[PDB]
């Protein structure tokens, strides 16, 4: 009688309190709403940038649209963004200066915008421990490795495509090898990445034609920047490519490519390890095997592994099962692999 | 229960948020109602050194720039290089941004709802058909189960095989089956006078995929641009075929609509395009034989008054080394002259009449 | 493929049991052809992870018993880049060669103890030449012989190798990213130092030994003794400043160790960096950081 009523009640003041939450979650927002409504009442701001000073107080400012105009100096900022030569912002009433405006390019926005997120990427790449060279043995996931470490930290994210190198125009392009590693010299911290060199690594046996011989230049520049006449202890290169037959045998000497890292599957260890990470999310039966699809597994692809994978869950998924038996595994990975060592070639 | 007594002042107080919410949002409508011009807006990032610092670059259509920070509501997809932002009068603040077009002439390149043909118009392919049909309907309802087993849809599917088999309309067969907006596009449609081109056709590409609702995106012919060469036009395609690549390479949020292709020839095969979002599903698409090509004959012309003495020899003997395009071709040609032969039922003649007139 | 070198290897290491040096000179051609062909990269690295210990294993067989030393150190002192002379394709492996070194310096530390006086000094003089001469290395090994070599001059009482020892010590630490050895090596700047007693020297390497080092991914159970260890010289050739910006970093060290005997060196040595500080700035502020520790008032001397 009386021993029940404090958890009944207390079950009626938990029905009461568990109501608070469906309100004073939203509410934060709704008062957001008439908050941006009081901060979109800073209006009418113009730009203008800065050639000639002549008084300390007082200078001359230049529009964008082309008209020019002089300004004052507002008591809130002092004079350090005041020097000439740094792009400004004016208003409409007064010409007062509320603050400045920082230069910046279009593809600078690109160089200093694209982020890739994900830490644990840098312990997901299996069971894996001037220049770095990532060729194309049959396995993948370079691309997983480098955009692991990449969106670990990197530092930065300059990467460089293969086909930023075209040049339409006449074959000047050693004003982008000397500006971009001229900013690579620049910046103190600079890590390139050189995905997909095959296209630009032809090995010039025969005579080649003007589309070669500028592409093979730009590769003599890059002989004259590595063991030229500029050292490259700081930076650092990794070149990718896909196939190890074709890269530029003038290229593989070990001044530049130190080590070499085949990306494959070998060890057990890291066919059983990475099997586990891309076999994390996946439900299954009980019955576990995986050393028989790490054993019949022998020199596969990482990325393609994964798609043998969960080929194999589309294949147990078009009996619309939920639970996945492993036997769909073996014969899935085995026929779906073995089509892979048909297209191999 | 005395101290849970307080919870209804606190309820009252909330209800009559909820009553004093509807002026200032009710001003929404009347200030937020209609912006007058389209304006450009750049994004830069600026520093004030709760005193943030945040603002943005604005170019208007009139080419006048002024100056304003990054203000509005909640922006999600914003933030981003756009056009067709909301804007007032004379204060130039951002109420509404969407993203726009205007180049009409590439955002307007195949504007269909859906077809008409399905998949059930072939015989004898299911086999190579089914993976398809299975790799656009389990991707399109099964969305809840691709989280318990940990599933991500390939995006690159190449359609291959010799021409005139029809790898166009059965890719659009299946689009009807698809439900979603089917948007073709051609292979040289990205050789251009103009430089940079192919850069705004495949960001617009990715661009309406990215943007718009779950659509369907084939393209056909890439094998006529699909070169790779060691100046060179196939190596402006390549700039713009590798940027595609990296589109799909570098971009871990291509979980979005898929990008399926279709080539005629696999002469040069670029060795690239071996990836989970690339063009990994590699069915095998042959020149269908006598069988095959009477099976989508035969659908394809089971609407015209047919004759039921048919026994399929004669013009499965006829029928060497053939495409299906090409059996369609000679659906058409006898559903052309069967009106002007005065019997209303086709005859037997009209395929070796229809084969030797057109081929 | 190393299939036809590994039945060499396998046979070879059941052939070559009791059969003398004469055996090896016949191997010489065997094996000279043998490291020219397999131009295939992770195939034959199989045949070099194992004729390599065929050799060495024939290398201990013929310094088990009996060994003059003479023709050993002549064979490996003259023939180094032998079969990397015809070879104009260098595959840059560099996976065996670190397996190669650290096998070498393996089989000289089970011959480093005490074997015979004559060939040890010929063979380290060799291998701190093969220091110069590789010029490419993890920069482990190279350190290891010149400081287990050192470790025997300290007491040998020949104090000239310190100019050599410091002076290889600089190419040893930088070229490469090293986090836990650098630390356990970095103890021979001030080891030798001590007989020394060089202020340039001094003035060359606190410079480079506080270069990038503050907290972090070093750890040595004693690291508080290593600073006492290595700020206690600059004190000897420095008279005042030198222990000012150091007796202000000791503060972690009782929380790292017993508070019992850190009255008597740490509570000591709180108060003497505060009053030989400058006058100007660093007295106003530095009082402060020591202000309010219940540690403090305890000391007699609290009240100078």
């Amino acid at each position: 009688d009386y021993r029940k009523k404090l958890l009944e009640h207390k079950e009626i003041d938990g029905r009461l309190k568990e109501l608070r939450e469906q309100l004073k979650e939203l509410t934060k927002q709704y008062e957001k709403s008439e908050n941006d409504l009081k901060a979109l009442q800073s209006v009418g701001q113009i730009v203008g940038e800065v050639l000639k000073q002549l008084t300390e107080e007082k200078f001359i400012v230049k529009a964008t649209n082309g008209p020019r105009y002089v300004v004052g100096c507002r008591r809130q900022l002092d004079k350090s963004k005041l020097k000439p030569g740094t792009r400004v912002a004016l208003d409409m009433t007064t010409l007062t200066i509320m603050r400045y405006l920082p230069r910046e390019v279009d593809p600078l926005v690109y160089n200093m915008s694209h982020e890739d997120p994900g830490n644990v990427s840098y312990s997901e790449i299996g069971g894996l421990s001037k220049g770095c060279l990532l060729y194309g043995p049959p396995g993948t996931g370079k691309t997983l490795l480098a955009r692991a470490v990449a969106s670990q930290l990197d530092c930065n994210f300059l990467k460089v495509v293969s086909s930023s190198i075209v040049d339409k125009y006449i074959g000047e392009s050693a004003r982008l090898i000397r500006e971009m590693f001229n900013y690579a010299r620049d910046h103190q911290p600079c890590i390139i990445f050189m995905d997909e060199i095959d296209a630009i690594g032809g090995r010039r046996f025969s005579e080649g034609t003007s589309a070669d011989r500028e592409i093979q230049r730009t590769l003599m520049e890059l002989l004259n920047q590595m063991d030229g006449f500029d050292t490259l202890h700081r930076v650092k290169m990794i070149m990718a490519t896909n196939r190890p037959d074709t890269l530029d045998p003038a290229l593989l000497r070990p001044g530049r490519l130190d080590r070499k890292i085949h990306i494959d599957l070998p060890n057990e260890q890291a066919r059983l390890d990475i099997l586990k990470i891309h076999a994390g999310p996946i439900t299954k039966h009980g019955e576990i095997d995986y050393e028989a699809i790490v054993k019949l597994s022998d020199g596969f692809n990482g990325a393609d592994l994964r798609n043998v994978c969960t080929e194999a869950g589309m294949f147990a998924i078009r009996a619309d099962h939920d639970f996945v038996v492993q036997e769909d595994f073996m014969k899935a990975v085995r026929k779906v692999a073995d089509s892979k060592k048909l297209e191999s070639k | 229960k005395i101290m849970k007594s307080e919870v209804l002042r606190v309820t009252h107080e909330l209800q009559a948020m909820k009553d004093k919410i509807k002026e200032n949002s009710e001003k929404i409508k009347v200030n937020k109602t209609l912006p007058y011009l389209v304006s450009n807006v750049i994004e830069l990032l600026d520093v004030d050194p709760q005193r943030k610092g945040k603002c943005a670059v604005i170019k208007t259509s009139t080419r006048q720039t002024y100056f304003l920070p990054v203000i509005g509501l909640v922006d999600a997809e914003k933030l981003k290089p756009g056009d067709l932002v909301g804007v007032n009068k004379d204060s130039y603040l951002i109420l509404e941004t969407l993203p726009t077009e205007y180049d009409s002439r590439v955002k307007a390149m195949e504007v269909d709802e859906r077809p008409t043909e399905q998949y059930s118009d072939i015989g004898g392919l299911d086999k190579q058909i089914q993976e398809l049909v299975e790799a656009i309907v389990l991707p399109m309802n099964h969305k809840e189960k691709f989280e318990n087993l940990g599933i991500q849809p390939p995006k690159g599917v190449l359609m291959y095989g010799p021409p005139g088999t029809g790898k166009t309309l059965l890719a659009r067969a299946c689009a009807a089956q698809t439900k979603a907006t089917f948007l073709k596009l051609a292979g040289p449609q990205l050789v251009q006078m103009f430089i940079g081109d192919g850069a705004k056709l495949v960001r617009d590409a990715f661009a309406l995929a990215k943007e718009k609702a779950p659509s369907i995106i084939f393209i056909d012919e890439l094998d006529a641009i699909g070169t790779k060469r060691f100046k060179a036009g196939d190596r402006e395609v390549q700039r713009t075929m590798l940027e595609l690549l990296n589109q799909l390479d570098g971009f871990q949020p291509n979980t979005q609509v898929k990008v399926i292709a279709a080539t005629n020839r696999v002469d040069i095969l670029d060795p690239a395009l071996l990836r989970s979002g690339r063009l990994d599903r590699k069915i095998e698409f042959p020149m269908p034989n006598e069988e095959a090509r009477a099976r989508i004959m035969q659908i394809h012309s089971r609407k015209m008054n047919v004759s039921p003495d048919v026994n399929y020899e004669e013009l499965a003997r006829c029928t060497d080394d053939f495409n299906g395009a090409q059996c369609k071709a000679v659906c058409v040609e006898a559903g052309m002259i069967a009106l002007r032969r005065g019997a209303t039922e086709l005859t037997h003649e009209d395929y070796m009449e229809g084969i030797l007139e057109v081929q | 493929m190393a299939d036809g070198g590994s039945e060499r290897a396998d046979g070879r290491i059941v052939k070559m049991e009791v059969d003398y040096s004469a055996t090896v000179d016949q191997r010489l051609p065997e094996c000279a052809k043998l490291a020219k062909e397999g131009r295939l990269q992770e195939v034959i690295e199989t045949l070099l992870s194992l004729e390599k210990q065929t050799r060495t294993a024939s290398d201990m067989v013929s310094t088990s018993r009996i060994l003059v030393a003479v023709v050993k150190m002549c064979y490996e002192a003259k023939e180094w880049d032998l079969l990397n002379e015809n070879i104009m394709l260098l595959s840059k492996r560099r996976s065996q060669l670190k397996q190669a070194v650290a096998k070498m310096v393996q089989q000289c530390c089970t011959y480093v103890e005490e074997i015979t006086d004559l060939p040890i000094k010929l063979r380290l003089i060799d291998t701190l030449r093969m220091v110069t001469e590789g010029k490419i290395y993890v920069e482990i090994e190279r350190a290891r012989l010149t400081k287990t070599l050192a470790t025997i001059k300290e007491q040998n009482g020949d104090v000239k190798e310190a100019a050599s020892i410091l002076q290889e010590l600089q190419v040893e630490t930088y070229g490469s990213m090293e986090k836990k050895e650098r630390v356990e090596f970095i103890l021979e700047q001030m080891r030798l130092c001590l007989a020394v007693k060089d202020y340039i020297r001094t003035q060359i390497i606190s410079k480079k030994i506080n270069t990038k080092f503050f907290q972090e991914e070093n750890t040595e159970k004693l690291k508080l003794k290593y600073y006492n260890l290595m700020i206690q010289l600059d004190q000897h050739e420095g008279s005042y400043l030198s222990i000012c910006k150091h007796y202000r970093a000791i503060y972690d060290t009782p929380c790292i160790q017993a508070e019992s005997e850190k009255w008597q060196q740490a509570l000591k040595s709180v108060v003497l960096y505060v009053i030989l500080a400058p006058f100007d700035n660093e007295q106003s502020d530095l009082v402060h950081r020591i202000s309010g520790d219940k540690k403090l008032e305890e000391i007699p001397k609290y009240k100078d």
